[PDB]
């Protein structure tokens, strides 16, 4: 079934500046992969749907591309609550699945 | 009104419904079948729509057997549909004609 | 009954019979030759049905010149039968508009 | 003329003014999705061309709701002008038989 | 004899016309486009068939302008002439109808 | 035609532990793979088909999942009398093939 790549597992930054979470798919999936936030003792959050659709309550600053098997997840301008593991999650095949996860650090 | 406009009507309302119950069924017919991407519902019923008008691109299609047997409902109900309203409109048109003369 | 209907009840039967024999030569047609996906009989039956109903996904289809003869008898006998039923449809309701009148 | 055969020319005429909008619109539908491939005209009108006949190799296919939309419009138009063809060709039939009678 | 039975006829000797000069000048139109698969007869004319009976499997589709040209006459006819077919089994079961009773 | 590489070549467990025997084909056969056992001695027996449908009379402790061009097998808990070799084929394509086998060691 689809593995999702995600690496680096670790990414520091400098406050303020931009990062880019990277997502890789083992065989192309169009555009369906979902972003989520989680973290340290939080429940995952949806941040960006379809690769780079926008959800309500999430700051603007959030914004997603790609599409076939490469996939970004983008902050611009890096801020504290945004330290925590991002996941990327695929559903255009069955079943769906996780990629292991990256840690923001600043 | 004439049988033959009522028969195309219901039939286009049935199609409809074949169309909204495929979508669903398809779903369910295709999740937990590993590699199916016939899994979500607003594509579904795009497979639908494609499958009943036979246009059958593909992008998306059933690998259960299920999904294919839902798959083959949905394409006679299509090719039903449309075929009840080019006799239709063959009654209506033989009917006219008849006048003209 | 009316001829007709006894042509299109005719002709669906005979589908059937098609799709049947049609699945069964098509493996046949097709084993043996490389790179060929039109082998084994459940897959067959399904490629057979979106052929007739010339919807063509495809996620099958044949690559030797037996597989694709079968392929062409049943698009044809499926395309005849479709069409014998608009028609006997088409009939129908001739005949009651007729009288409708 | 015969009401058949206007209403023929007539769904000819307005088919290619949906195979022509349907190409415009699909691409209009299409750029702005990432992965598209129905977004330069020239083979957007080849690609409204194959779903109006219902062949829809697929070579190319909508990925937005919208551009889906516009694909049922496209397959609609062209079935049903088929169809109406089809009626008039029976019209034309069923007279010159009851004529040769 | 009656009409309809004679455009019949004349269709399907017009149809195979078409599918073999649809073969003939399809690879005649791919050949010099880099990527074209539609480039040797036999797999050409297979390829005639099944876009004639709007089947669309895809295995093989046209990517210059004079081949997809080609394709939409090749449809088109068979389109057509499946459609005259229909008809003429309509003008021959209404008339057989008016008998019965 | 496809390949179909099973590797490693043996596998060492220790008695009830978890296994699982791995299958890669050269190209995507979706779930056409199937899985036999041949003891030292034996005729192969088949053990999964359709890469996870279970067969009647094979213990519940075998398991098998995949789809694409990855396809594993599974022993939950392997005892003695699962010492053998074991092997994939394909049926997505013609002709058939077998891939070149894993022996389980405990
Ligand atoms: C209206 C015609 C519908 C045809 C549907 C064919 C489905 C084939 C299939 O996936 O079938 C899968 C199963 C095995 O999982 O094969 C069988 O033993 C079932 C016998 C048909
Ligand atoms: C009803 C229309 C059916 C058309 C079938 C075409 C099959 C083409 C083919 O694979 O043919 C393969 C062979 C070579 O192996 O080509 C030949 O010399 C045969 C001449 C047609
Ligand atoms: C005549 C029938 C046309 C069917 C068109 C289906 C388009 C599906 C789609 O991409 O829809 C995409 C959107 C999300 O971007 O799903 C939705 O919430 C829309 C509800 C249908
Ligand atoms: C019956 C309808 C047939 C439609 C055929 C479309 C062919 C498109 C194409 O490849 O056209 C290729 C060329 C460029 O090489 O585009 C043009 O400037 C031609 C204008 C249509
Ligand atoms: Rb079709
Ligand atoms: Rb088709
Ligand atoms: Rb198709
Ligand atoms: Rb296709
Ligand atoms: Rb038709």
């Amino acid at each position: 079934d689809i593995l999702l790549t995600q690496s680096p597992a670790i990414l520091s930054v400098s406050p303020g500046e931009r990062v880019s979470f990277s997502c890789r798919a083992s065989q192309s999936i169009g555009t369906d992969i979902h972003w989520y936030q989680q973290r340290t003792n939080g429940s995952p959050r949806l941040l960006i749907k379809y690769a780079s659709e926008s959800i309500s309550g999430i700051p603007s600053r959030f914004s997603g591309s790609g599409s076939g098997t490469d996939f970004t997840l983008s902050i611009n301008s890096v801020e504290s609550e945004d330290i925590a593991n991002y996941y990327c999650q695929q559903s255009n095949r069955w079943p769906f699945t996780f990629g292991s996860g990256t840690k923001l650090e600043i | 009104s004439a049988l033959h406009w009522r028969a195309a009507g219901a039939a286009t309302v049935l199609l409809v419904i074949v169309l909204l119950a495929g979508s669903y069924l398809a779903v369910l017919a295709e999740r937990g079948a590993p590699g199916a991407q016939l899994i979500t519902y607003p594509r579904a019923l795009w497979w639908a729509c494609e499958t009943a008008t036979t246009v059958g691109y593909x992008d998306l299609y059933p690998v259960t057997l299920w999904g294919r047997l839902v798959a083959v409902v949905v394409m006679v109900a299509g090719i039903t549909s449309f075929g009840l309203v080019t006799a239709a409109l063959a009654t209506w048109f033989v009917g006219r004609e008849q006048e003209r003369r």
